[PDB]
RNA sequence: CGCCGCC
């Protein structure tokens, strides 16, 4: 359930990949206009700069969010990333869903609205 | 006129040699102009009469992209 | 025959492997003492790979029936 | 990590703890030794030599024979049965479902 | 954030090729015969005749410096690679380029496999 | 695979009796799974009544243990010599004897 | 001299072992010269 | 990079039987630290062995860089044992916690 | 056949009652001389594959897909060779049981069954073809794949055991010519020092191979065990119709490791043809080896007149360069045994009138005896009971100076070189295939190669298409169009440069063509000339018709016929082709064909460019991306697209081949004519994808469609659409029925009468006679 | 085409039976074989029974 | 300096 998430939508990109579905309807075109990404399951050591350091890689991200808590914690789990261009989120969310930072499996998807400040799925 | 003539060079490199009077472009760049070229007649005409584009059959599409009487 | 060869060979092995003692040791005491202060101091891109499958010759068998000519397609 | 307790709790019995140069061959001592067992049954994976690793080796069955053999000729019915033709396959499995 | 000003760019350059000049471009154009003398075009002794080395000034899109040389992977869109993308990654960008090689190699196998006995 | 049980071998016997001898596919005809070559290989390496397919000798074993010095492989070219000729009957003896001479 | 003496066979000492003149006939047909040069100039 | 290949442990196939104690100490020290050897006592197991490390790439040099080594004059061949089973599961352990750490 | 194996009998036969026709003493010294040769080049022999062998599926595959090629038609027997491509598959869906079967057949069988000979009917050439059962063939298979893998990691074979895997053309020239130029003051001629080469085959070497001297010889260098495999197998019962004979003496080279022994046994035959210091000399210390005609600091290479040497399969090339005393005491030599002058109207070129006469060799008194006393020094030192050197069919050639034009045939095709310095005016050397060759120490050009095809060469050309005129009767139109296209892209793809000299080549190229252009007139009963206009040949598949690559439209040329044979005269008076002069202009196949010596000029700059891109990413840290493609990613004679392919990681496995392909004529009965190359290894060596496009125009794109029913092949409007069979011609099991006979041999009509429904406007058109004509009923 | 030398066949043919004919052909020919032969050699204790 | 035309 955590994390059969990245089992959904790996299984996602294997099935277009078995299907052959052109990038003109590849699942990608409903997350236009949105270059923002929800990360899932981060470790509770990650600053926004290591997080900036890992993710950079498809190119620099403008807006990051961490969840940090209101007083009595540091950190909740989740952050959203804005890069550049939203075809980073496109490589991001193909490439960087389902790899491992020092144990716990982090995920990647696509946002479409805004940062929100706690909805998403902790 | 405007944006079917910055169709017809679809690169910054698309010669046209002096004895013939279209560009000169491969094949796959021909159906490649023809099917921008067709979206750019019916975009007009969906601007112009204010109709969706999609809910068009294709003998209505034949229609409006040689222009018969509708 | 082969036993007048294989021993004459073996002898050889011997005398040459000797000679390895004698030559190479020696050279280590002149590699050891140092007499001046002895001791006293592609990355290729994944677009090119696997363009064509194969392993055949492509020029079946040797059967002359079956149009190998024009590797690609006309229209 | 282990202990030498754990590590015999693992392990089975019938077990003891304690340039180049060219010159020739020889006519040698007969290196031939099997790898396949001793008759028809069917062909081993090499993975699936410690599972019926003692049908490599002949028993001629007296002197290292309980019954036993007996509960291990059932690793010839499971070797026929997992790699065999089906007419093997049925003789083997109608055979270890009768005994 | 930076898809806007691709989109400025394919606009300003549209508004170029739109506003004033012809519908065809012939050899001469005054452009292309200043891009012909402006080509790379490898395999120039007076290379390194006029050059000093291969040097590094603020060579980047905003005056914020951008990323060393290491090799970025090959990613399909070409990125602003940039605060230390050091190859980590499920392995999917090679996934994906092998398979559409592999699918253009079968296809020069099944031209060759279709047109036989014709 | 060529396994040749018994109840091909008498059928076969039988067909050599009535066809004949450079008469194959005559006699592969009626067999369901062979074919010619299989039947002159059986016939000539098992089922011909002049093989003597048992009774080691030793005028022929002291024969063939210095026969198969001179020319050390070629069981084929030294089995019409050796007359036991079944060319792997020989194949036995010189493995079987170069067993009990190291024991 | 001085040119192959390492060589092994120094010399065969003798080119057909006295002289190729026979004009002879065998009239065994396979044995006969005629079949053997047929047989040798187009089989190979 | 390896969790799914058993180590710790080789087993050894087609051995002579000339290995008075020696030979498997030399050839199976001379890649590492051992943890020590089991040798068969039945002639079927006599001619056959384990070895057990301390260390899991010696095990990967053993195995990568032995297979159908010819020795004395039988080549032997090498595979990963599959530890499956016990006979006695060992109880009343203290392992109290006594102030080690 | 009959004849054939009888012989062969009595000579088996007599092979055991006469003794081995080798001496003891004669025996012991080649066994002596093998194993200084291979000691002085620590030469660590061969171990038995184990079963835990890393580079063991990689060779079984191999195997399996070099027998698997021999089944790409699917007409195939009752049981033979289904039962072999079932073996084959079964080798595939279980690589271990296959190889462990191959390693129990390798160490424990040495009794082996039947092997059935056939002889292809080749028209003054007869070769024969043996067939073994197909559980030997898979074993053998892959035991020839790992010996030739694994005696070229260890380097067994020298460089000059041809063919390697450079080409044959390479081996031909810009190895060999550039070799023969690159010595060291070649032709000085001012001291009487003279060049020679001698051209020869080791006569018989195939049969002249006793397996007991074999099985002790290659025991040297393989282990024991399965020496005795390869001597083994080679004695096995000949089959025919009714003539079963035993093997014993030579060698059955239907084997599939037979091409392993032919040049081994060609190793120890010329290292007894070289002496053993030369052949030291030449392969060089192997602590750095030489390359093919390379030596070490060539000092080495001013002593020992055999300057250099290369043995192609069973065929000898030498090249002695002698200063004049030491030919004065070789040639006083020979004549101590060989009176009686003037017997000299034999050596070489006194019959071969290829070459004009001044270009022919002189057959001064000093020269003939010269090149007749290297042949008697060269006949002996080779023992007559292993191979001989037979004067007839060699051919020695010498340079000096009376004669100033080296003359040799190499590989295929023949040439000669006429230096610089010996020309009044320069021989132009810019026109034709010609290449110039020059000294690479000094960056000028020296030499002129003057090129022409052998003339058994066009002898086996022409007895090819003269096969595929014989089958005409059983096949389609459009199987013998695609059988003189296979044959022409074969003699033209490699003989590319000599087929422009060659004259008489050219004159059999347009008798030939319309040969088979005649035969498919007289299959239409036709043979009008407007009745079947060459729109109907000449024109792609695709579009449909037959697509025949031309090269009959050329205008032969000629010369005075007095002065012809005389003297290379120039050129005048173009005579006509075929005979079609309306200005239509159908396209050679030439032009469409990279010629030799720009192919090797583009091959060194791209390599040479590969290699500085290579160190170039490689100094930096970046990623060669499309920077391969500035050479076309297709240039160079291993083309570059070979190195990033699929099966890189098994090709490289696939070694010693291109002699297992030429030893595959004695295999299959496929007379390959591309035996050459094959495209994995050295990639596509043409492409001809523009004749199609060119010849469309050279006719019109509406071309045939004029001709062609397409008015009524329907209302079809567009024809760009329009596309061909497909449906099922393979058929793979085709719902596997019962076929009496003419439905299983005969020849398939309905092809043969769709393209004659195709063009019916013109092969019925009113008025070509106008007399009668016939309406059908209804 | 060659009217002389294609695989010949005649007319009205009826063509090469199935695998069920075939091998129904076979035993009732290897019925006839053995019946032969154990009629050269006169054995006296075959029979053969109300169900073949 | 210009083969060829089929029952
Ligand atoms: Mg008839």
């Amino acid at each position: 359930n955590p994390l059969t998430k990245v089992k959904l939508i790996n299984e996602l990109n294997e099935r277009e990949v078995q299907l052959g579905v052109a990038d003109k309807v590849s699942w990608h075109s409903e997350y236009k206009d949105s270059a923002w990404i929800f990360l899932g399951g981060l470790p509770y050591e990650l600053t926004e700069g290591d997080i900036i350091c890992v993710f950079s890689q498809y190119g620099e991200i403008v807006n990051i969010n961490l969840v940090r808590d209101k007083k009595t914690g540091k950190s909740k789990g989740f952050c959203f990333l804005c890069y550049e261009d939203q075809r980073s989120t496109i490589l991001a969310v193909d490439n960087f869903n389902g790899i491992k930072i020092k144990g716990r499996t982090i995920r990647v998807d696509h946002v479409s609205n805004y940062r929100a400040p706690k909805d998403s799925e902790e | 006129n405007d944006r079917a003539k910055v169709i017809l060079k679809p690169d910054k490199t698309t010669i046209t040699e002096p004895h013939h009077i279209w560009p000169t472009l491969t094949d796959e760049e021909w159906i490649k102009v023809e099917v921008q070229l067709k979206d750019l007649i019916l975009a007009d005409y969906g601007k112009k009469n204010n109709v969706n584009v999609a809910s068009l059959t294709q003998s209505e599409i034949r229609d409006i992209i040689l222009g018969m009487e509708i | 025959a082969d036993r007048k060869a294989r021993e004459a060979v073996e002898m050889r092995a011997q005398v040459e492997r000797k000679m390895a003692q004698k030559e190479k040791e020696k050279h280590e005491e002149k590699l050891r003492e140092m007499a001046q202060k002895a001791r006293e101091r592609v990355q290729y891109d994944q677009r090119l790979f696997n363009q064509s499958k194969g392993m055949d010759s492509g020029f079946a068998g040797g059967e002359d029936e079956i149009y190998n000519v024009y590797d690609q397609a006309w229209r | 990590p282990l202990s030498d307790e754990e590590l015999d709790a693992m392990f089975p019995e019938g077990y003891k703890v304690l340039t180049g140069f060219h010159m020739q061959t020889e006519d040698r001592t007969m290196k031939s030794v099997n790898d396949q067992p001793s008759g028809n049954l069917p062909f081993l994976k090499p993975d699936d030599i410690q599972y019926f690793d003692k049908l490599l080796v002949d028993v001629d069955e007296s002197t290292l024979s309980p019954e036993e053999q007996k509960e291990r000729k059932i690793m010839k019915l499971l070797l026929k049965i997992k790699n065999g033709t089906p007419p093997m396959r049925k003789a083997a499995l109608r055979q270890i479902t009768d005994k | 954030g930076l898809a806007q000003s691709r989109q400025q760019q394919q606009n300003v350059e549209d508004a170029m090729k739109e506003m004033q000049k012809p519908l065809a471009r012939y050899i001469d154009d005054e452009d292309l015969d200043r891009m012909l003398r402006e080509q790379e075009r490898e395999g120039d002794p007076m290379a390194n005749f006029i050059k000093k080395n291969k040097a590094k000034e603020n060579k980047n899109k905003k005056v914020r410096p951008r990323y060393s040389g290491p090799a970025p992977p090959p990613n399909r869109f070409w990125p602003g690679y940039r605060w230390d993308g050091v190859d980590r990654s499920n392995g999917f960008e090679q996934k994906r380029f092998a398979r559409l090689a592999s699918k253009k190699a079968v296809e020069e196998l099944a031209y060759k496999w279709s047109v036989e006995d014709m | 695979g060529g396994v040749w049980r018994n109840t091909e071998d008498e059928i076969l016997k039988a067909a050599v009796m009535k066809y004949g001898k450079n008469q194959w596919s005559r006699i592969a005809s009626l067999l369901h799974r062979k074919s010619a070559k299989q039947c002159k290989a059986r016939w000539y390496e098992w089922l011909d009544p002049s093989i003597k397919k048992t009774e080691w000798s030793r005028e022929e074993e002291e024969k063939l243990l210095h026969l198969a010095k001179l020319m050390p492989t070629q069981w084929r070219t030294i089995a019409p010599i050796i007359g036991r000729t079944a060319a792997q009957c020989l194949e036995h003896y010189e493995f079987l004897l170069d067993k009990a001479a190291q024991r | 001299r001085r040119w192959d003496d390492d060589v092994v066979f120094k010399n065969c000492a003798k080119g057909v072992d006295d002289q190729k003149k026979d004009k002879r006939f065998v009239n065994d047909t396979l044995r006969s010269e005629f079949h053997k040069k047929f047989m040798e100039k187009y089989i190979k | 990079r390896l969790p799914p290949e058993v180590n710790r442990i080789l087993y050894i196939r087609n051995l002579p039987y000339k290995i008075t104690a020696e030979e498997m100490y030399d050839i199976f020290g001379k890649y590492g630290p051992i943890r020590q050897i089991r040798v068969g006592n039945t002639p079927e197991t006599r001619g056959t062995a384990y070895v057990v490390y301390e260390d899991i790439f010696d095990a990967k040099n053993a195995c990568d860089h032995l297979s159908g080594f010819n020795v004395c004059n039988r080549y032997l061949v090498v595979l990963y044992y599959n530890a499956n089973r016990a006979f006695q599961k060992m109880d009343t352990k203290k392992k109290e916690e006594q102030l080690k750490l | 056949t009959r004849l054939y194996l009888k012989a062969e009998q009595e000579r088996q036969h007599n092979y055991l009652k006469d003794g081995p026709y080798i001496t003891a003493e004669e025996a012991v010294a080649v066994y002596t001389t093998t194993v200084h040769w291979l000691e002085s080049r620590r030469f660590s022999p061969i171990p038995f594959p184990p079963l835990s062998y890393k580079h063991d599926t990689k060779l079984l595959i191999l195997a399996l897909e070099r027998l698997k090629e021999a089944y790409s038609v699917k007409s195939r027997l009752n049981q033979s060779q289904r039962e072999e491509l079932g073996l084959i598959e079964q080798a595939y869906d279980n690589p271990h049981e296959a190889l462990s079967r191959i390693k129990r057949h390798l160490l424990t069988q040495r009794a082996f069954k039947e092997v059935g000979i056939e002889f292809m009917d080749l028209y003054s050439h007869l070769v024969p073809v043996y067939d073994v059962e197909p559980l030997e063939k898979i074993t053998d298979a892959y035991l020839d794949q790992y010996l030739w893998y694994e005696a070229d990691k260890r380097r067994l074979f020298p460089p000059w055991i041809k063919p390697a895997d450079t080409e044959p053309p390479p081996l031909l020239v810009y190895k060999w010519c550039q070799g023969i130029n690159n010595l060291q003051d070649v032709w000085e001629t001012s001291e009487g020092e003279c060049n020679v080469m001698l051209e020869s085959r080791f006569e018989k070497m195939y049969e002249k191979i006793d397996l007991t001297l074999l099985n002790r010889l290659l025991r040297l260098i393989v282990d024991h065990n399965i020496a005795d495999y390869m001597t083994a197998k080679n004695n096995v019962v000949i089959n025919y119709k009714d003539m079963n004979h035993t093997n014993s003496y030579g060698i059955i080279r239907g084997l599939q490791f037979a091409s392993f022994i032919v040049q081994y046994y060609g190793l120890v035959m010329d290292l007894l043809v070289l002496g053993l210091h030369r052949a030291s000399e030449m392969a060089g210390p192997p602590q750095m080896p030489n390359d093919f005609l390379s030596f070490q600091d060539i000092a080495t290479e001013a002593a020992h007149p055999i300057r250099l040497f290369c043995r192609y399969i069973d065929r000898i090339h030498i090249f002695f360069r002698f200063t004049a005393d030491e030919a004065r005491d070789l040639i006083q030599r020979y004549l101590t045994e060989h009176p009686d002058p003037n017997n000299e109207n034999i050596v070489g070129y006194n019959n071969k009138k290829c070459w004009p006469r001044d270009a022919r060799m002189r057959l001064m008194k000093h020269d003939v005896n010269l090149g007749r006393a290297v042949f008697w020094d060269i006949k002996n030192r080779l023992p007559r009971s292993v191979t001989t050197v037979q004067w007839e069919n060699s051919f020695v050639s010498v340079y000096s100076k009376d004669n100033p034009n080296l003359l040799f045939n190499m590989c295929g095709f023949e040439c000669r070189i006429l230096p610089k310095c010996r020309t009044s005016y320069e021989e132009f050397t810019h026109k034709d295939g010609v290449w110039n060759l020059q000294n690479e120490v000094t960056k000028e050009r020296t030499a002129q190669c003057f090129l022409r095809v052998d003339d058994e060469s066009m002898q086996r050309f022409h007895n090819r298409v003269r096969q595929i005129l014989m089958a005409s009767g059983s096949t389609t139109f459009t199987k013998i169009v695609n059988k003189w296209n296979t044959a022409l892209i074969g003699l033209m793809t490699y003989f590319r440069e000599a087929v422009v000299n060659t004259q008489e080549l050219l004159d059999l190229l347009v008798k030939c063509e319309n040969k088979i252009q005649t035969r498919i007139k007289i299959g239409l009963n036709s043979k009008m000339p407007s009745r079947f206009p060459p729109v109907v040949f000449y024109t792609p598949k695709e579009l449909g018709g037959l697509g025949m690559l031309s090269m009959g439209h050329v205008l032969i040329p000629q010369s005075d016929l007095r002065w012809s044979k005389q003297t290379d005269v120039g050129i005048t008076h173009f005579r006509s082709g075929m005979s079609h002069e309306e200005d239509q202009l159908i396209p050679n196949l030439y032009r469409y064909i990279q010629p030799w010596e720009s192919e090797f000029i583009d091959s060194q700059r791209v390599w040479a460019e590969y290699a500085l891109k290579r160190q170039e990413a490689i100094a930096q840290n970046r990623r060669l991306t499309l920077e391969d493609l500035e050479d076309s990613w297709d240039r160079g004679i291993p083309r570059i697209n070979t190195l990033f392919q699929k099966d890189r990681h098994t090709l490289a496995y696939d070694k010693g081949w291109r002699v297992r392909t030429d030893f595959k004529q004695y295999q299959v009965l496929k007379q390959n004519p591309f035996w050459w190359t094959h495209q994995r290894h050295d990639g596509k060596l043409w492409n001809l994808n523009n004749y199609r496009t060119d010849m469309i125009q050279a006719l019109g794109g509406v071309e045939g469609i004029l001709e062609h029913t397409l008015f009524k092949g329907t209302y079809f409007p567009t024809w760009e659409g329009l596309f061909w069979e497909k449906a099922s011609g393979f058929e793979e099991s085709m719902k596997w029925k019962k076929l009496t006979n003419a439905q299983r041999s005969g020849l398939n009509q309905i092809p043969n009468r769709r393209f004659t429904l195709w063009w019916s406007p013109t092969i019925n058109r009113a008025n070509v006679y106008v007399g009668f004509q016939v309406q059908l009923d209804l | 085409m060659d009217f002389q030398h294609r695989p010949g066949g005649k007319t009205g043919s009826g063509g090469v039976a199935s695998s069920s004919e075939s091998n129904r052909d076979r035993r009732e020919r290897l019925r006839q074989l053995a019946l032969e032969t154990i009629d050269i050699n006169k054995d006296p204790y075959f029979m053969k029974n109300h169900l073949g």
